[PDB]
RNA sequence: UUGGCGGAAAGGCCUUGGGUGCUUGCUGGCGAAUUGCAAUGUCAUUUUGCGUGGGGAUAAAUCAUUUGUAUACGACUUAGA
RNA sequence: GCCCUGAAAAUGGAUGGCGCUCAAGCGUGUUACCUAUACUCUACCGUCAGGGUUGAUAUGAUGCCCUGACGAGUAGGCAGGCGUGGAGGUCAGUGACGAAGCCUAGACCGUAAGGUCGGGUCGAACGGCCUCUAGUGCAGAUCUUGGUGGUAGUAGCAAAUA
RNA sequence: GGAAUACUGCCAGCUGGGACUGAGGACUGCGACGUAAGUCAAGGAUGCUGGCAUAAUGGUUAUAUGCCGCCCGUCUUGAAACACGGACCAAGGAGUCUAACGUCUAUGCGAGUGUUUGGGUGUAAAACCCAUACGCGUAAUGAAAGUGAACGUAGGUUGGGG
RNA sequence: AUAUUGGCGAGAGACCGAUAGCGAACAAGUACAGUGAUGGAAAGAUGAAAAGAACUUUGAAAAGAGAGUGAAAAAGUACGUGAAAUUGUUGAAAGGGAAGGGCAUUUGAUCAGAC
């Protein structure tokens, strides 16, 4: 459903979770450098966790791209699907979690008619259901 | 690893555009850019070097110092260009007539180059008459000249202006200054 | 907007690939087959049975009989790399081969509806075998079997399956 | 099935005698395909639950009560149809 | 030269251990072999440098493209960014057909700051972008206030006769 | 007297096996083989074929296994320390505002410049308009009384972009 | 014409939004402490409306279970939403003197893309 594109390599996988997330419950999951004089993780010692820098940078050509081989550009209202009319191979219309289950079906159905990918077509449309 | 013999990634000491926002001035850049690619002519990358300039160092060029560089001899039919502010100078009297092209001009200013039969142009007019910029002048203010640097490498026996809010015969003129008073600087 | 509208968006033309330069030439087997010899196969359903070696056809298979009225191996294709071929030898002279091409062998059509239709729900749907290639079967064998009536021993040889024993270290052993 | 031998952890090793299957020692007649050009292309041995059919046997321990050769408490040691 | 005597320290004990005696010891020599974030080659990320191109000819000129080199880092400097309370503008933006909040070993985007969707709860307001403004980001301060554990069904509940 | 072989070196000599990579995306270039049209291993991978489409590959997550991995913050030449703080969690929590100034950048005007003390007006703390002064600048130098910047095309010499 | 953190009366705000803002959004200079001078808190939110649970049944009773009110009782005067520490039950997993982390895969669980 999309332009042909290289492979995509994300290169690392892991999440990146603060030294530390996990022993103390006051410290976070998200990233955030040591700074301290004797830490460990700062100087990188064997063993211990990566730390993100640039070097894990994605490959240009796939950056953004979802698995499907597309953008995802998020769409509140019918208005703006059409927009991405002639992008339809490129950007994959996500929808706004916020609108309602009325409004919905039709956004779908009006992007059913433009022939764009929308990357989370059961809503609360399925909990219609 | 690498034995490096110089700074690594060192980011050459030039501005590479203007810091303004202004639009007109970027569109200028636009103009000039192209020319300082698709022709030769050295002239056209020294604007464009000269667009770039933060104000300290595009200082007032005079009336008068245009005239000055007139009555050089064989420049009587050149176009004279001022990449900065041309101003007024009531000091001189009688004016040539000629062009000038600049980037800007006081009001006296115009008057003063239009009163003598010339004309005012901006540096794109200058770009259509003179894409090489053929027989054009190109002129620079005065940078040393301005204030703040009076004040420059202050030390001893260096004849330099000691920064200072409000002057009288109180103010730093007593010990140090003269050998009456301890010694002199 | 949900999200502002991008200022770009990239061209969607699919470009073309450049024009490459890799040419197909003849692949070139390796020095010990020869149309005649005896091969081991050492893959497959028939693998372990020892067969013989009668033409090379163009997409780089073996074409091969065993012959089938002895150990029943089919006419079939073999790949080239699949195999290990003997230093023994029989006359593939007068046997004709010069019908059998790539087209010959082409599985019949499968169809996506029907080998998801008939597949799954009937299991005990059964396999028939064209009435051509069994008598093209034959014929090959009868030039083929009589050859093999030449030699001492041969007939039992190729019935009997090839295997490995104790001791055997497959890069002394000559074949 | 007849006997023997094996206590080092013997749980196995020989042997008599008949019954029964195979026998490529040799000579034959049939069958094999399509798993489509390879995909381990599954065969082994461990427990445990149910199921059919037969043989087999038909108890204890703890608490509670109780002794004091015992005992911080459990534990130990006794007695009770 | 090797080996032995010379040669004695306190918990049990250290060629790292096991153990090794034409060595698995010492001296020497010859090859083969194992292995670093080093070197070579390729890909990708970023930075810097040198360079090409809107000439009429759609969607970024702070842009697209080409070639090369480089990449450790505390104190420290600068640059591009993500996040929060409020303000001007704008999407005739989202919303009782469920706004915000919270929950989620469910999914996607980003090197990351974080962003986005789905489900559950919930019941009234709230976001994207261009700008403005600050009482604007926490793991620590024997930090401050509130809440709650382990300790622990433990220490204990034994003066004054019953 | 006649050769051979080893050793060291060269081949723009010939061939078999193996592993990793396949960036780029019309054509432009350098070449090669050719009598010729053309073809090519010559500025980066294509051709043929099979199974599956369905939890299979991949993702996340729990776990096992090999190998590695001391507890963070901090002062210190030196911290896993038998140096200090830290039981746990939530909310709060620390380079701010102003007067005067320096360098730099931006914008206005430019030998001038600064409306907003005050006056006028107003859709009313906004916005709009303005007189005279005053500040800083256009002249220095002396403790002061005091004097006050063209012999020359505002000079000569050496460089110096254009 | 100038002053004005007091008193009375009005009008505002790029101010705070219940650990903030006055100490005090509430019976706050209260309760409470001290001989005394003084010191000095905590504490706002059921629902549109109390419609605040008649009646049945079990228990000595608080209550429980039904019932009913209500848009909702996952709003029951311990009352909007209801995080974390910490805790109970069920489920899944692992466990020879800690646990936790990194690299890689097996096993189990689980899930997106697919067209
Ligand atoms: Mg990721
Ligand atoms: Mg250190
Ligand atoms: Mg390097
Ligand atoms: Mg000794
Ligand atoms: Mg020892
Ligand atoms: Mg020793
Ligand atoms: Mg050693
Ligand atoms: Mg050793
Ligand atoms: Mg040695
Ligand atoms: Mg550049
Ligand atoms: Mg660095
Ligand atoms: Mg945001
Ligand atoms: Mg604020
Ligand atoms: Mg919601
Ligand atoms: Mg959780
Ligand atoms: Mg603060
Ligand atoms: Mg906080
Ligand atoms: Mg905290
Ligand atoms: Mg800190
Ligand atoms: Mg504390
Ligand atoms: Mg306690
Ligand atoms: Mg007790
Ligand atoms: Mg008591
Ligand atoms: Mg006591
Ligand atoms: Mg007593
Ligand atoms: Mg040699
Ligand atoms: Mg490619
Ligand atoms: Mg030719
Ligand atoms: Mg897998
Ligand atoms: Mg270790
Ligand atoms: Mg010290
Ligand atoms: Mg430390
Ligand atoms: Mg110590
Ligand atoms: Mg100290
Ligand atoms: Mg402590
Ligand atoms: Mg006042
Ligand atoms: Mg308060
Ligand atoms: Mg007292
Ligand atoms: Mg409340
Ligand atoms: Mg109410
Ligand atoms: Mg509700
Ligand atoms: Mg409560
Ligand atoms: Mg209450
Ligand atoms: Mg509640
Ligand atoms: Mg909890």
């Amino acid at each position: 459903a999309s332009l042909p594109h290289p492979k995509i390599v994300k290169k690392h996988t892991k999440k990146f979770k603060r030294h530390h997330s996990d022993r103390y419950h006051r410290v976070a999951e998200n990233w955030r450098k040591q700074k301290g004089i004797d830490s460990v993780v700062r100087r990188r010692f064997r063993g211990n966790i990566s730390q993100p820098k640039i070097g894990y940078g994605s490959n240009k050509k796939t950056k953004f791209l979802s698995p499907s081989g597309h953008k995802t550009f998020l769409v509140a209202n019918v208005k703006d699907l059409e927009t991405l009319t002639m992008h339809t191979k490129t950007y994959a219309a996500e929808i706004a979690h916020n609108i309602s289950a009325k409004n919905r079906v039709v956004i779908l159905a009006r992007a059913k008619a433009l022939g764009i990918k929308v990357t989370n077509p059961k809503g609360r449309l399925a909990l219609e259901a | 690893g690498i034995d490096h013999t110089s700074k690594q990634h060192k980011r050459s000491g030039h501005r590479t555009a203007p810091k303004s926002d202004n639009v007109y001035l970027k569109l200028l850049v636009k103009l000039y850019t192209f020319l300082a690619r698709r022709t030769d002519a050295p002239f056209n990358k020294v604007v464009l070097k000269a667009l770039f300039l933060s104000k300290i160092n595009r200082p007032p060029v005079s009336v008068s110092r245009i005239a000055r560089a007139l009555k050089q001899e064989g420049a009587a039919n050149k176009t004279v260009v001022v990449v900065g502010t041309v101003t007024d100078d009531a000091r001189i009297f009688e004016f040539p007539k000629t062009t000038v092209a600049a980037l800007r001009f006081t009001a006296g200013a115009r008057a003063k180059i239009v009163k003598a039969g010339g004309e005012c142009i901006t540096l794109d007019q200058l770009a259509v008459r003179a894409p090489k910029g053929q027989n054009t002048l190109i002129l620079r203010g005065p940078r040393n000249s301005r204030e703040a640097v009076r004040h420059f490498g202050m030390g001893p026996h260096k004849g330099k202006a000691p920064r200072i809010l409000s002057t009288g015969r109180k103010f730093e003129r007593a010990r140090g200054r003269r050998r009456s008073k301890g010694f002199k600087v | 907007s949900a999200q502002k509208a991008p200022k770009w968006y990239p061209s969607e033309d699919v470009a073309a690939l450049k024009k490459t330069r890799k040419a197909a030439r003849p692949q070139k087997l390796r020095a010990s087959l020869v149309p005649g010899t005896v091969l081991i196969l050492l893959a497959g359903r028939f693998r372990g049975k020892r067969v013989v070696y009668l033409k090379h056809l163009e997409d780089n298979t073996l074409l091969i009989s065993g012959p089938f009225k002895v150990n029943g191996v089919p006419l079939r294709r073999v790949n080239a790399r699949y195999v290990i071929a003997t230093s023994t030898k029989v006359s593939v002279e007068g046997v004709n081969v010069e019908k059998f091409n790539v087209e010959y062998f082409a599985k019949e059509x499968x169809x996506x509806x029907x080998x998801x239709x008939x597949x799954x729900x009937x299991x005990x749907x059964x396999k028939e075998i064209k009435a051509e290639r069994v008598e093209d079967q034959k014929v090959v064998d009868k030039a083929l079997i009589a050859e093999i009536k030449k030699t001492p021993l041969l007939k039992q040889y190729l019935s009997a399956s090839f295997s490995l024993k104790n001791g055997d270290k497959p890069h002394m052993l000559k074949f």
